[PDB]
């Protein structure tokens, strides 16, 4: 699910 | 190592299903679903150019929730992926992006692990019986209309209701220690070539929630590769549990809000983010997965029983020998050589990382996993005039070759359409 904020 | 391409076939969505690499298929534990047209783009790896309403019971409607509901970092389009050339584009995009990954030495390495990364055969209640787990399968409709069970590793599928979803809410009581027990399970990646994210070239702005519009474009190949490194921890069973998390003191803004980050995300990013996994604790993980391997090694040495495919006991036995790098002795028995374990471990968790993939791709990229997204853009990487396997967006023999001008969005503005700005919108 991940890329995150 | 792309001398022989990863996808050896030119694929278009409209091609007549043959029941082999182009077939209606069904995924496990959906008995409900209408069969879905999928594509096998490489051995052990399939692609499903439909949006995912299937895998998870909870979603299954692409309709946007109420607007008082939605968080800024959500984006909803219910019509995306609904038409044919759209799904045609998707196949074409996903394909390229693999080829891109595959022309780097790192990509070549990684992908090889992912193919070799077959889910352990653990299905039996009988410890001396070799049984493949059926969640690790897809069910494919043969040219006659009969169903055939087919084992795989990876599935690239379209998105869900939230196209930009930055975290999973999906997984809970699913019995998948398969990702943390060394077994591995077949991974499902949700991914769109057709979108990517804005970010700022300077650290002080990029890690700032209130600052910037996203001048630069993340290369989707860096995005795909990332999920693939996730996928690799999760095929081998060395994934870290999501609830191991770093309470973030490295950023005032993260810390202000009590935001935590899973170790698996830090590990996956690599670079200077990996020291935030405590060396103390990390050795604990190590020993665990090293013991988890000693269990797979044992289970292998006990088993005299199989459930017949064509395959013998000793053919599959060597398949998992190769996967985990086991040491056999004169007496035919498998053990875990502590050196080769660390080899394999260092490789998956350390060598393959977003940071290093940025090194190979010669692209501009977020310097840390802890940062604040600016924008999301719509893109099309299919035309060769937009994007290439070798140069990505920053195209040789153009004005976009240098200083990352292809990712530069006020220069290459022809190649992006902004959809959302997240800036200022963050929960602060
Ligand atoms: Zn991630």
């Amino acid at each position: 699910x991940a890329r995150g904020l | 190592g792309s001398h022989m391409p990863f996808v050896n076939k030119q694929f278009n969505y409209k091609d007549p299903v043959n029941g082999v690499d182009i077939a209606y298929i069904k995924i496990p534990n959906a008995g409900q679903m209408q069969p879905v047209k999928a594509f096998k783009i490489h051995n052990k790896i399939w692609v499903i150019p439909e949006r995912d309403t299937f895998t998870n019971p909870e979603e299954g409607d692409l309709n946007p929730p109420p607007e008082a509901k939605q968080v800024p970092v959500s984006y909803y389009d219910s019509t995306y992926l609904s038409t044919d050339n759209e799904k045609d584009n998707y196949l074409k995009g996903v394909t390229k992006l693999f080829e891109r990954i595959y022309s780097t030495d790192l990509g070549r390495m990684l992908l090889t692990s992912i193919v070799r990364g077959i889910p352990f055969w653990g299905g039996s209640t009988i410890d001396t019986e070799l049984k493949v787990i059926d969640t690790n399968s897809i069910n494919v409709i043969q040219p006659d209309g009969s169903y055939r069970s087919e084992e795989l590793n990876l599935v690239i599928i379209g998105p869900s209701a939230d196209i930009i979803q930055f975290e999973c809410k999906s997984f809970g009581h699913e019995v998948l220690n398969l990702t943390r027990n060394g077994y591995g399970s077949t991974q499902y990646i949700r991914f769109s070539p057709d979108f990517t994210f804005g970010f700022e070239e300077s650290l002080e702005v990029d890690t700032n929630p209130l600052l910037g519009a996203g001048k630069f474009a993340t290369d989707p190949a860096v995005t795909l590769a990332h999920e693939l490194i996730h996928a690799g921890h999760r095929l081998y069973g060395i994934a870290i549990n999501p609830n191991r998390v770093f309470k973030v003191n490295t950023n005032a803004y993260y810390e202000m809000s009590g935001l935590e980050v899973s170790f698996e995300e830090l590990r996956t990013f690599g670079g200077h983010d990996a020291k935030f996994i405590d060396s103390l604790q990390e050795n604990e993980f190590r020993l665990y997965y090293y013991n988890k391997f000693k269990d797979i090694a044992s289970t292998l040495n006990k088993a005299k029983s199989i459930v017949g495919t064509t395959a013998s006991l000793q053919y599959m036995k060597n398949v998992f020998k190769e996967k985990y790098l086991l040491s056999e002795d004169t007496s035919g028995k498998f053990s875990v050589d502590k050196l080769k374990f660390d080899k394999l471990y260092k490789m998956l968790t350390e060598i393959y990382t977003e940071d290093n993939f940025v090194k190979f791709f010669k692209v501009l990229n977020r310097k840390t996993y802890l940062n604040f997204d600016k924008a999301v853009f719509k893109i099309n990487i299919v035309p060769k005039v937009n994007y290439t396997i070798y140069d990505g967006f920053n195209l040789r023999n153009t004005n976009l070759a240098a200083n990352f001008n292809g990712q530069n969005t006020e220069i290459n503005n022809m190649n992006f359409t902004k959809l959302k700005n997240f800036t200022g919108l963050f929960e602060f």
